[PDB]
């Protein structure tokens, strides 16, 4: 009855594994600003932000061309092909923005933002600074922190955009409809503060999980660099449970 | 510590392969029972386009599946075979009795006593004993058919309850069957 | 050693769960197998969106499947090859006689005995040597043709008989087809 | 993927028929009645192939 | 194994909800057992279990 107890003993630790990550959250965002804080943080979103626009760019071409291609492989038996417009929208507007561009989120800049603050922890610049108080949450965490709450929100729209264009491009350029159909198809259907602000407000309450589950297990690692590279492989874990496990509660609220 | 050590391991693998056996439930697999179910049979003639395993109403809500189809070579046509309930298709113990006085007021009833014989005892002897047994509550000569639910979907069983006297038991046949009629033979029939 | 080797096992065990799961719950690999399946072939002239790998009906059931098309540019005509099940597509040790018995009967039959009667056993010794195997219980005026199942449906073969006294050789083609047709057809074909 | 797609197919029947409400029946009726085995599942594992 | 079985069941029940969602007011939803399959033997599996 051993190895139950190994099993026990280890989710009573990832339990108590939480209670400390909320309240170093607390402890961020109720504090007074920093000064000069802003020129930290738009380097900051230099760092997370524009970075990652290349790979979420041409991966928004490949998931709108395969939904331009199983739409209409679909569509044509039915030849009610008027949805083609309203069958790549709606789904790229609820759910592949909010999802897909998290998982790709958590991959680039999930788990760099956990290497960056792990290999901050080992070299003891964090600890240096703290002897000269300047308490390191507030230096390195917290621009690391609000680069990544303003900038995925800033990507799923760049993301659902050029799905929807991509869907256009081998729809009527390679297969052929009605250039007319496609956007009065489109248009009409999609409401914008029903559907566009609520596949935002999906996108922000994942940048919150995404990052904060990224920076904790940065900050609470161990040194010993394979006490880094066990961390940046127990954040892409932690996320994508609880990217689509929090998708799925919030669908059925605004979709019920 | 190994009073709580022990006690989280224990408490999650317990509950869960409590789950593992609610997907054991819910994927069409070996749960999911039914009320001691059973096989009676129907010739068609022709059910063609026909799903096996499929829904089998009695007016308008499930009492069953389908279970096997099956041709003769020799006469050239096909024979159903069907699994019903034993809560939707069975008798209460009281409602086993009003049908049995209710026969020997059908059999032997005001104007039945009067031109099938004086003393028809041997339609009122038997009517107790045969109701006795596992009966059916399907009529006797209740026709069943297929239908299609709706326009789209697959077809499915449909059981017309005309009328009733002389009721069925476990495994019997129904001698009135319908076949199917799809759209092309509507055509031609019109135009 | 044996404590990661036998936790490999259990997921050997959830894959090959999963795969029964896909090949035989889901996947028409229950419904692939024939026995003895011969080959026919016929000469349509309307094939439109009749796929190869379809399921073939006969009397308003099921007995197998279409193995591959191809046209003959000798002709201008449609040719298909199908597998046609040699068991309960044809007969067995019990319908043999009971083949012979009506081969006999229905050609040695006093009004209609006169078709090559026996003259020493002309009726009896033809008959049971026509067919002494091979032979289908599928008429020689049968028409086959092409059906579907609902407002969109698919596309299989409808092998519909009538009459018939003579039947078919492993191998062999169908005098009568069918084409399909469909809504560019269909309005013209009212008037 | 294999125990991906499984488990992903379980998991539409349940909140499916569970929790909305269709004709179970219907559903794997339809379900084994368009699905070919050599044309999509094996199709759907030379993908998984070539991406592992 | 774990993480790939508990992230089967969330793409499931997404597309148990919005393939429901959709399929209501088209009203033939005899294709919810075939709008389940057919992407996730063709797609999702192969992408998305590649990607976790």
């Amino acid at each position: 009855m051993n190895t139950i107890a190994w099993l026990g003993r280890l989710v009573i630790e990832r339990i108590r594994g939480i209670g400390v990550a909320a309240l170093m959250l607390l402890q961020i965002i109720f504090s007074l600003p920093s000064a000069g804080g802003f020129g930290r943080f738009v380097y900051q979103m230099h760092r997370v932000g524009v970075m990652s626009l290349l790979i979420i760019t041409v991966s928004g071409l490949f998931i709108g061309l395969v939904l331009g291609l199983q739409g209409y492989s679909i569509l044509v038996n039915v030849g009610s092909e008027s949805m083609l417009g309203t069958m790549v929208s709606l789904t790229l507007l609820r759910e592949l923005a909010p999802v897909v561009a998290a998982l790709l989120f958590a991959g680039r800049a999930g788990s760099a933002l956990t290497a960056e603050i792990g290999s901050m922890k080992q070299s003891e610049q964090l600890a240096s600074m703290e002897m000269i108080g300047v308490d390191p949450l507030k230096q390195i965490v917290s621009p690391r922190l609000w680069a990544g709450i303003v900038s995925l929100p800033m990507l799923t729209v760049i993301f659902a955009a050029i799905g929807i264009v991509g869907g256009k491009l081998v729809g009527v350029d390679f297969l052929g409809v009605d250039e007319g159909s496609f956007w009065s198809g489109m248009q009409n259907n999609v409401q914008f503060g029903h559907d566009v602000v609520n596949g935002i407000i999906k996108s922000i309450v994942f940048a919150l999980l995404c990052t904060w589950i990224a920076v904790f297990q940065g900050y609470a690692c161990d040194p010993t660099p394979e006490g880094i590279a066990t961390a940046m492989t127990r954040t892409v874990v932690y996320s994508s449970l609880c990217v689509l496990g929090f998708d799925f509660v919030l669908t059925a609220v605004m979709f019920g | 510590s190994r009073t709580s050590e022990l006690a989280v391991g224990i408490f999650v693998i317990i509950f869960g392969i409590a789950l593992f056996f609610l997907a054991m439930k819910v994927s069409g697999l070996v749960g999911t029972n039914l009320s001691d179910g059973y096989t009676m049979k129907a010739q068609f003639d022709n059910v063609n386009g026909l799903k096996p395993r499929a829904k089998v109403t009695m007016s308008g809500v499930t009492i069953g599946r389908v279970d096997s189809i099956t041709l003769d070579p020799v006469t050239r046509l096909a024979t159903v075979t069907f699994d019903l309930d034993g809560k939707l298709t069975s008798f209460n113990a009281e409602q086993l009795k009003e049908v049995q006085k209710n026969a020997l007021d059908e059999l032997r009833y005001s104007s039945d006593y009067t031109q099938a014989t004086p003393a028809q005892q041997k339609t009122m002897e038997q009517q107790l004993i045969s109701n006795m047994n596992s009966i059916t509550s399907i009529d006797e000569d209740a026709y069943i058919m297929v239908a299609t639910n709706g326009l789209l979907g697959e077809k499915y069983l449909k059981i017309v309850p005309g009328g009733g006297l002389n009721y069925l038991k476990r495994g019997d046949t129904i001698s009135n069957t319908q076949g199917t009629m799809d759209l092309e033979d509507l055509i031609s029939k019109f135009i």
